[PDB]
């Protein structure tokens, strides 16, 4: 309903804050999203 | 046709073609015909012409000849009723 749209690279970021790390972790993020184009003829 | 944005239809088909040839010469023909040969007035048939009778009609020629000859026996006489 409220997409994340930051105009500026970075204004918003998606946190973990984690308890326990073993080796090797890692965070694989996954995203949808939509984004424009340069222009639109007719 | 149908164009459709954005993805338009080349607007040309540009200048990167191939120009294959330069064979596009249909080269004149030039040329002097005689037909000459000598023409002789006349060609057989079997028939040319005719037309043909599909039935004819009787004909006939024609004779007489004789005299006037002849032999006779006569009724005999009656008596006159009236008059």
């Amino acid at each position: 309903d409220k997409p994340i749209y930051t105009l500026q690279y970075g204004n918003v970021g998606f946190v973990v804050n984690p308890k326990t790390v073993n080796q090797n972790a890692r965070l694989l993020m996954g995203y949808e999203y939509f984004t424009s184009r340069t222009e639109l003829v007719n | 046709a149908l164009i459709n944005p954005q993805f338009p239809y080349a607007g040309p088909v540009p200048i990167p073609g191939p120009a294959p040839t330069e064979t596009m010469p249909l080269l004149n023909y030039r040329v002097e015909g005689r037909i000459a040969g000598i023409q002789q007035a006349r060609q057989f048939m079997p028939f040319l012409q005719g037309p043909h009778r599909a039935v004819a009609e009787q004909t006939y020629h024609a004779i007489g000849t004789g005299i006037q000859m002849g032999q006779t026996f006569n009724q005999p006489l009656i008596n006159t009723q009236e008059g």
